[PDB]
RNA sequence: GGCCAGCAUCAGUUUUGGUGGCAGGAUAAAUCCAUAGGAAUGUAGCUUGCCUCGGUAAGUAUUAUAGCCUGUG
RNA sequence: AGAACUGGCGAUGCGGGAUGAACCGAACGUAGAGUUAAGGUGCCGGAAUACACGCUCAUCAGACACCACAAAAGGUGUUAGUUCAUCUAGACAGCCGGACGGUGGCCAUGGAAGUCGGAAUCCGCUAAGGAGUGUGUAACAACUCACCGGCCGAAUGAACUA
RNA sequence: GCAGUCAAGCGUUCAUAGCGACAUUGCUUUUUGAUUCUUCGAUGUCGGCUCUUCCUAUCAUACCGAAGCAGAAUUCGGUAA
RNA sequence: UUUGCUCCACACAAUAUAGAUGGAUACGAAUAAGGCGUCCUUGUGGCGUCGCUGAACCAUAGCAGGCUACGAAUUGCAAUGUCAUUUUGCGUGGGGAUAAAUCAUUUGUAUACGACUUAGA
């Protein structure tokens, strides 16, 4: 019900993200996916690697610039997975995929805005405990992404810049709860509790 | 089938305190300390006494219980390696060419090189692991003695040695040369 | 030597005597108690005081509850109703935050518009004092 | 199917040479009183010189369980036709009802041996009165004193599609 | 006065719900009640090294300082 | 390629089979409402990331018969299962100990007490130990086990089906 | 044309280090066939020269394993085009 | 020849919508494990407590929201019953700023023509 939905993508499954996203973005909801380098995908590492080395093999023969553009980064792997699920050869898919802005890591504009999670694509709930999964950062870097160890230097600085804010707000709200609970024994609260508040 | 509760029990002598959380183990003792990571296995733990932990896996189904005893023997051997320690006594074998073994400090830490492996001129060196000590014998000087606390490091180092000095393009049924292990033991027993 | 820090979990575990709460069924929301076990996935239950019949049900349809009491394996409806009154199970259940929030939801849903207006009024008075006090 | 248990009594037609033809009883597991008759005339025709037309169904009844609120260790002797050959088995099951044992039998067979309802003949189904005649360990392990086990990895079904916090699996 | 909408009242087709009564089956089986026996995944009690009030050991013990099963009504 | 009964394509659109003259369903005036067939319900795609019991994790997995292919022989990978027995009168496994005396029982004698070899084969002691299972000194020796005892306190084997 | 299973035996004694009949299950479309569906109001038909790419059932080159491999020289196999 | 350029300030007008008329409400990490509060011999710590869905939390009366320190009807039983925010035109007054390219000529470090590379008050 929001104008824009900022989907974090840690511990998520690729093709099960892309099937909720491909529908919610065709229905009009602007969806920006973020931290797509920490995506997760079923199967083993070598298996999900051969399923890409049998995709770098599929290039046009006479001029390889006309053929399948093998994108190596996770933000484009996921975009390819969504473009398969969307009829991008029309002015409906072309207009849907402009409602989607994907990045690697969290940039500043979506740093301060609240992220969400899609539970019907989470590795945690879907994958059986014990199986093998693969990290899309490891995969993209094994197939030639040059920009992983930079995102590591940006994201930790994001994290220390956000955790201190979290502690600041903890040490502002712990006493808001005191100001409420230490003043919630009048009729104004004894009557709200009978209504369910 | 799927079982219900398959549990091993790890004893713990005195002088060992096992700080365990999120399957990130720390095990201390007189010899030293040793960490370990087991995030890739689904298993519980219960400290019923200061003298034993009870490790357990639920249903699992013949591929978790196969790893249960494995985990138990990893932790048992680590407790053994921080209570007593391990040593590996390796020997050399040849007829004509000696095998001149030395420890050399290259630009970093210790390397342990061998010269004259069947008259080779490749002065081959090996990296030494960080948690390992090393010495030679005195009853006889055609040996070497690795030692330490982590068996998976010490034995892997010995294997690194005897894997690099392998004869090639020759009948190994005849040219029984190189270095080998002869005894796995402890440095307090 | 020094104490060994250890902790894996303290689950709420199916056993002969555990209380449960049904999330999806003809009698969902009503409490029940486990009698004994059939296999890994399903059990048989009876909540006699809450009007639950003696059923056999899987464990996806229910939610294990922390509170527990004692009874022998293979019990019957009357014995279960007896120990249910012995252990003060209903009052141990109504005392926790879970039942409080359930009743909270069910009274929020049962609000007439006059009451939804009352609450908008009432919340403006308490936050006034809270902003006067956190200043 | 939603199985029920029936009780079928049949009778070769009254021929004047013998107008008291000895009856035959079958206790059948099926969905209804249409295919109960069919399985009766199927399991009888391979034992007696009698067809559907040369016989009449004396009685059809439904057997309900005597104590459906009581856990039992059933033992099921059965035969099943593979792709290549026929075999006999003996499978032990733990359930409250004679018919739910059959329910969880046909699935446990269609999964582990890929034998459908047409290639299975239920020979004998019996309660076990005492808990030492059992032979199978997947049943026996649920016969321990003060049995207790957890459900470690819980998952909550999301009603809405998005959520604003990581879910936690602790039960 | 004509066209476009809304509402009510009815007609035809159809859909989705709430609810009441009646009949049947082993005149449901079951639960619950009464009653005779039987057993243990052995409850008390009693033996049992100590001790958390018999807590462990393993004999005894068929309801007792818990209960169950089977049959009959 | 060539015949028999029936159905169909030709002459035939429509829904489905991704696309297909023949397959499944079903045969057509133009429209409206309702219910369905065959086929499907993660997205493209309109419709349950529905429910229940299980199996499979595959460094070319597998997924709409017609239809666009796949065997013989194998695998302790896993599941479930059939038959046969071992056995608390302590097996199965592991570690510990014993394995000796009549007697080198005889021939190949350049040398075999068991042993480069060949005809041959019984006792004493017993818990029990072969006229010998291998290593080997030109010979002897010294080692190992088949054989039994001690810790052991549970079950383990062997063959076979799909 | 290529490959596999049995293993009767060859292989100084030594089935399978290599080989391997009696039989048998297959694979291929680079052979020759068989058929006639397309083209008879024409698809320009042998070979060579020039040139690019791909396949693996690898001759060589790399790391390897396996032998009746002492060394040298060789044979068999694998990852691999 | 500040006809012209450029902005900000408001006065309208015109054209366009891949579609808002309460709030995109901020830790990280693990899931066979975690958060929050307190104590502290500040530890991979003791105790308590929580989930079991955000069904939450925050604001929410006021001529479609006022005069002041009352009026709101007769759209006559419904007809978006108008408010979003980019892009562009016009006049006013309060400002700030005063240039490059191409053709042609030419060079040849280049060139089929274009082009590229240079030079020229």
């Amino acid at each position: 019900s929001q104008p824009v939905v900022v989907i974090d993508a840690k511990d998520h499954l690729l093709g099960r993200l892309a099937s909720t996203i491909a529908k919610q973005v065709l229905n009009g909801q602007k969806i920006v996916v973020v931290r797509a380098e920490a995506l997760n995908i079923s199967g083993e590492f070598f298996r999900n690697k051969l399923k890409y080395h049998d995709f770098l093999r599929k290039a046009t023969a006479f001029n390889k610039t006309r053929g399948p553009f093998h994108f190596r980064a996770p933000s484009r792997i996921l975009y390819k997975a969504i473009r398969g699920m969307v009829s991008h050869k029309t002015a409906r898919g072309k207009a849907a995929l402009e409602r989607l802005k994907i990045f690697e890591g969290i940039p500043p504009p979506y740093d301060k805005k609240k992220r969400v999670v899609v539970p019907q694509a989470l590795r945690v709930l879907r994958l059986k405990p014990g199986r093998k999964y693969t990290t899309l950062g490891k995969l993209s870097t094994s197939v030639g992404w040059k920009y992983e160890d930079v995102v590591a230097k940006l994201e930790d600085k994001r994290k220390v810049r956000s955790a201190e804010y979290y502690a600041k707000k903890r040490a502002f709200t712990k006493k808001v709860s005191s100001a409420s609970a230490a003043a919630s024994e009048s009729d104004v609260a004894k009557q709200l509790a009978s209504f369910g508040y | 089938m799927k079982y219900i509760q398959t549990e091993q029990q790890i004893e713990v002598p005195e002088g060992v305190t096992v700080s365990i959380k999120s399957r990130i183990v720390k095990v201390v003792g007189p010899r030293g300390t040793l960490t370990k990571n087991l995030k890739h296995i689904d298993v519980t733990f219960t400290k019923v006494n200061n003298q034993l932990i009870k490790v357990a896996v639920h249903n699992g189904g013949r591929k978790h219980v196969a790893a249960l005893r494995t985990v138990k023997s990893l932790v048992d051997n680590m407790i053994t390696g921080v209570t007593k320690g391990y040593k590996y006594k390796m020997r050399y074998v040849y007829a004509h060419f000696p095998i001149n073994v030395n420890i050399v400090e290259k630009d970093g830490a210790k390397f342990i090189e061998v010269r004259n492996f069947l008259g080779d001129k490749k002065i081959r060196n090996v990296p030494v692991r960080d948690g390992v000590t090393i010495e030679f014998s005195t009853n006889v000087k055609d040996e070497i003695v690795l030692s330490g606390n982590s068996v998976e490091d010490v034995s892997q180092n010995a294997a690194d040695l005897q894997q690099i000095c392998r004869v090639r393009n020759k009948d190994i049924r005849k040219f029984l040369d190189g270095i080998y292990v002869s005894h796995k033991g402890f440095i307090t027993e | 030597s020094t104490d060994s820090i250890v902790k894996a979990s303290n689950w709420r575990l199916v056993e002969v005597g555990r209380v449960v709460l049904i999330k999806k069924g003809q009698s969902a929301g009503k409490l029940a108690a486990i009698v004994e076990i059939i296999d890994q996935k399903k059990v048989l239950i009876d909540g006699p005081k809450a009007g639950v019949p003696r059923q056999a049900i899987n464990l996806g349809q229910v939610v294990l509850t922390p509170l527990t009491f004692a009874l022998p394996r293979g019990a019957r409806t009357a014995t279960v109703s007896k120990k249910w009154a012995a252990a003060a199970v209903c009052e141990k259940w109504a005392a926790s935050s879970w039942a409080k929030k359930i009743a909270q939801r069910e009274r929020r849903a049962a609000l007439t518009d006059f009451e939804r207006f009352q609450v908008m009024v009432l919340r403006k008075q308490k936050r006034y004092t809270v902003k006067k006090a956190l200043a | 199917a939603h199985f029920k248990e029936y009780q079928v009594i049949g009778r070769r037609l009254p021929t004047e040479s013998v107008p008291e033809p000895k009856l035959f009883r079958m206790r059948i597991f099926a969905s209804n009183e249409v295919i109960a008759k069919s399985r009766y005339w199927y399991f009888l025709q391979k034992l007696h010189k009698v067809k559907k037309a040369s016989g009449e169904i004396v009685s059809i009844n439904q057997i309900n369980e005597a104590h459906p609120t009581k856990v039992k260790n059933f033992g099921v002797w059965v035969r099943y036709d593979s792709r290549s050959g026929t075999h006999n088995m003996y499978k032990e099951i733990r359930d409250v009802s004679r018919v739910a044992a059959v329910e969880t039998l046909y699935q446990d067979m269609a999964a582990r041996h890929r034998a459908r309802f047409r290639s299975i003949h239920i020979l004998k189904v019996a309660e076990i009165e005492k808990t030492a005649d059992v032979k199978r360990q997947y049943v026996k392990q649920f016969l321990t004193k003060d049995l207790k086990f957890p459900l470690p990895h819980r998952v909550q079904k999301s009603t809405k599609t998005f959520s604003y916090k990581r879910p936690s699996t602790f039960y």
